[PDB]
RNA sequence: UAUAUACAUAAAGACCAGGC
């Protein structure tokens, strides 16, 4: 009876901002930014992208708890580079991954078929 | 003493009338008694019967 | 291999196939919240059960 | 147009079974 649905995971609702960007007065140069309705699939690509950049001191996301779904990520970079640009800079860079891996697969497939 | 309503309260039985609580009834079976003895003394005031 | 980060788990795992039972007791039957209810008729106190 | 349909009733007790 208190089931929550099961579209309640993906899907946002009226005035659920994606993401929520808060600075993090503990440190300079920290940002915390906070994911709605994602998990640990998106979570964890990001942060393994944020480390191979040499101007990122610090990467790491956490889901807070299980049942609500959320990530925080919190993101420290060296001076005069923005943990916005860090975070942004990951992301196009998966981009130029996955669409690299994307067109090497078909090409392996059309190898593969009668060949 | 008898006491009050409240604290030996009928029971509302929708299928049929009423029931009463324990005292009502421990109540009844004294003031029927009660009323045969105060018959006898004032009328036959028979000694052996009211004993 | 974890599930969320694909890392291998140090130590390794007794896994197999075991027989299990589910039981008469569910939690929906066993949940209960009480806020200004019934109440019995000699005591004007919260109904039981 | 105005005004209205406001809540109470399913008793209690007994034994039996189970839960922690």
């Amino acid at each position: 009876m208190n089931a929550p649905p099961a579209f309640e995971s993906f899907l946002l609702f009226e005035g659920e901002k994606k993401i929520t960007i808060n600075k993090d007065t503990k440190v300079p140069n920290a940002c915390l930014f906070t994911i709605n309705k994602e998990d640990h699939t998106l979570g964890n690509i990001i942060k393994s992208q944020l480390l191979k950049d040499p101007q990122v001191l610090f990467a790491g996301y956490k889901v807070p708890h299980p049942l609500e779904h959320k990530i925080i990520i919190r993101v420290q970079t060296t001076p005069d580079y923005s943990p916005q640009e860090a975070f942004t800079n990951a992301i196009t860079d998966l981009i130029s991954e996955l669409s690299l891996l994307e067109e090497r697969f078909r090409v392996a497939i059309k190898d593969k078929q009668e060949g | 003493p008898v006491p009050p309503l409240s604290v030996r309260p009928a029971v509302v039985m929708q299928g049929s009338a009423r029931n009463q609580d324990d005292l009502t009834h421990k109540l009844a079976d004294i003031v029927k008694i009660n009323n045969q003895l105060r018959r006898n003394e004032q009328n036959g005031a028979a000694a052996h019967v009211i004993a | 291999y974890n599930g969320f980060t694909g890392r291998k788990i140090t130590s390794q795992i007794f896994i197999g196939p075991t027989y299990y039972q589910r039981l008469k007791h569910m939690v929906d039957d066993k949940i209960h919240s009480r806020a200004r209810g019934p109440i019995q008729i000699l005591n004007r106190q919260p109904m039981e059960g």
